[PDB]
């Protein structure tokens, strides 16, 4: 918390770490996506969907 | 060579070559595959097995000669090859298998016979011949509810469900003196121009063919035969053609032959031809090409086929031959328009100048049951000389530039895109 007050460090420090999480964010998410990918994705009907596709 | 014609109740025709010794004179009928409901599909191709099953050993008894048959769309043909010198025997036989009587050759056993080697043939043709199969698929799922795309060879369930009363019908309907003529090609001079045309010497039941309601039609519908077994797959494609005597038909036929075939294991068919060819040999996709120009009396079909061991390739040789396609219709080299000029003749040429009787008795009554007469060689070759590039561009934005098309397929098929991507494929592209 940067003290036991509050002055320019901690709040300059809290809007730059709300600027990078959200990166932390987003490569986070391009592993989701390549596990997506990798494992495809499921039904509604809870069954295997091997059997049709379509791009 | 030159052709002839007359007509009193019938039409009699005849185009002599005294080159050729084997003279074959028979009947053909403009009525086959295409007049014929979905419930009554086989009917036609019993007829030619009826007639190729028992009397087959009579005229080699009695006679000499060799009688064979042919039912494509419409043509149901029935033509007797003999020798030059005994060309009236051949026609008493016809007399007497066609006019009177066919009582003999509608027995039970000779049917039961006929009815189970029938269904045995085309057991067969669907188990192993696949090209053949897309081919008619095709032909079944472009003329939805048309009586254009039932097969030639009967549907299995439609064969059991006919015996004597069908097949009877047919004849009483169809083997009239309107739509009949008589072929005389071979080296017969006269003889056939006033022996076929006599006071009783001709079919009975004179009367007039039935007409369609419905004509023809074309829809872009798709028929998949999705099967892991088989090695390969099969694919084909086409559009909307043109019928018999239109000023397109050879434009068409120019147009189909500008891509020719192809064959990957064969040496001197991978050194010739147009650019998909290069396009095509850097990585083995496909192994046969087959564009064809298909054209009937009531409307045609130009299309393409192939076949390829590569499964995951499929989707690169449709859009390949898609954009070559594409491209036919906006810059053609006039190199591109005289080579296949040239091919196209060559191959007329060798069509219609085969030494067999029958194929040029088929062609014959084929192009004689529509205009009237036989359009001659030499025209032919005159008026493909005078296609040039501005007419083959123009039938190709025509027909081609973003018109609906139908697919086939079996075998390996889990790799071809259904039909939004190919058909996309014609318009998306820059122009
Ligand atoms: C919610 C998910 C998406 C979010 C947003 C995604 C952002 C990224 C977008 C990436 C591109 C997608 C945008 C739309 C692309 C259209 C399709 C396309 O271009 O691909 C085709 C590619 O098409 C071609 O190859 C021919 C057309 C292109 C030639 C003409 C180019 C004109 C100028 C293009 C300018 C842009 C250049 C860059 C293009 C990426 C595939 O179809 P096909 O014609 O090949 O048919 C399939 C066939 O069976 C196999 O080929
Ligand atoms: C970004 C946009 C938003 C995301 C994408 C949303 C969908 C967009 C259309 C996708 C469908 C499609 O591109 O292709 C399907 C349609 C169907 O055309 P058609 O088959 O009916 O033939 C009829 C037309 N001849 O073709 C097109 O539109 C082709 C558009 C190609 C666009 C390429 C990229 C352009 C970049 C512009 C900037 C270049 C610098
Ligand atoms: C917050 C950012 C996220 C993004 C951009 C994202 C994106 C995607 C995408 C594109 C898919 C494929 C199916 C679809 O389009 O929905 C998917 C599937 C899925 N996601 Fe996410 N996701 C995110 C977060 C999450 C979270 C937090 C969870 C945790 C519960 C989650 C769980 C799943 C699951 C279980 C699937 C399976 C769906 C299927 O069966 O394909 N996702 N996600």
């Amino acid at each position: 918390w940067g003290g036991f007050s509050v002055s320019n460090p901690t709040i300059q420090r809290f809007f730059a770490l709300h600027y990078l999480v959200p990166f932390i964010i987003a490569a986070m998410v391009i592993m989701h996506l390549m596990a997506l990918h990798i494992h495809g994705s499921s039904n509604p009907l809870g069954i295997t969907g091997n059997l049709d596709r379509i791009p | 060579a030159e052709v002839t014609q007359l007509s009193n109740g019938i039409v009699v025709a005849t185009e002599h070559n005294p080159s050729a010794h084997t003279a074959s004179v028979g009947v053909v009928f403009g009525s086959g595959a295409a007049n014929e409901n979905p419930y009554n599909n086989g009917v036609s191709n019993l007829w030619k097995n009826i007639f190729l099953s028992k009397e087959n050993s009579a005229v080699a008894a009695k006679e000499g000669l060799a009688l064979s048959s042919n039912i494509s769309r419409d043509f149901q043909s029935y033509i007797v090859s003999s020798l030059p010198g005994s060309t009236d025997k051949s026609l008493d036989f016809l007399n007497q298998s066609f006019i009177q009587q066919k009582a003999n050759l509608l027995s039970s056993s000779n049917f039961e016979a006929t009815k189970k080697s029938v269904l045995k043939q085309v057991q067969d043709f669907e188990e192993n011949d696949h090209p053949n199969r897309v081919l008619e698929h095709l032909h079944s799922t472009a003329f939805q509810n048309t009586p254009l795309s039932l097969p030639t060879r009967g549907t299995l369930e439609s064969l059991e469900n006919l015996v004597v009363a069908d097949l009877e019908s047919f004849a009483n309907n169809h083997f009239l003196n309107s739509n009949a003529v008589v072929v005389g090609t071979g080296n017969i001079k006269h003889e056939d121009l006033v022996n076929s045309i006599e006071s009783k010497n001709l079919s009975l039941q004179t009367g007039t063919k039935p007409v369609l309601k419905k004509k023809a039609a074309f829809l872009g519908s798709e028929v998949r035969l999705r099967d892991d077994t088989l090695p390969k797959a099969w694919i084909s494609l086409a559009v909307e053609g043109e019928p018999v005597n239109s000023p397109n038909y050879f434009v068409a036929k120019l147009a189909a032959q500008i891509f020719g075939s192809y064959n990957a294991f064969e040496p001197a068919s991978r050194l010739q031809g147009i650019k998909l060819l290069d396009n095509i040999q850097e990585y083995q996709l496909c192994d046969n090409f087959n564009h064809f120009s298909l054209s009937y009396k009531d409307s045609g079909l130009w299309g393409f086929s192939t076949a390829t061991r590569n499964v995951t390739m499929i989707d690169d040789l449709i859009h390949f031959t898609l954009k070559q396609w594409n491209r036919l219709t906006i810059s053609v080299t006039d190199t591109e328009v005289e080579r296949a000029k040239s091919l196209l003749k060559l191959q007329l040429g060798q069509l219609y100048e085969s030494g067999n009787p029958v194929n040029d008795a088929n062609l014959l009554g084929a192009e004689v049951l529509i205009k009237g007469s036989k359009l001659s060689l030499g025209e032919a070759f005159k008026k493909i000389d005078a296609i040039t590039v501005k007419d083959v561009k123009a039938w190709a934005g025509k027909r081609l530039w973003d018109q609906d098309i139908a697919i086939a397929g079996t075998g390996q098929i889990e790799g071809l895109l259904d039909y939004m991507r190919i058909r996309s494929d014609m318009s998306m592209m820059r122009w």
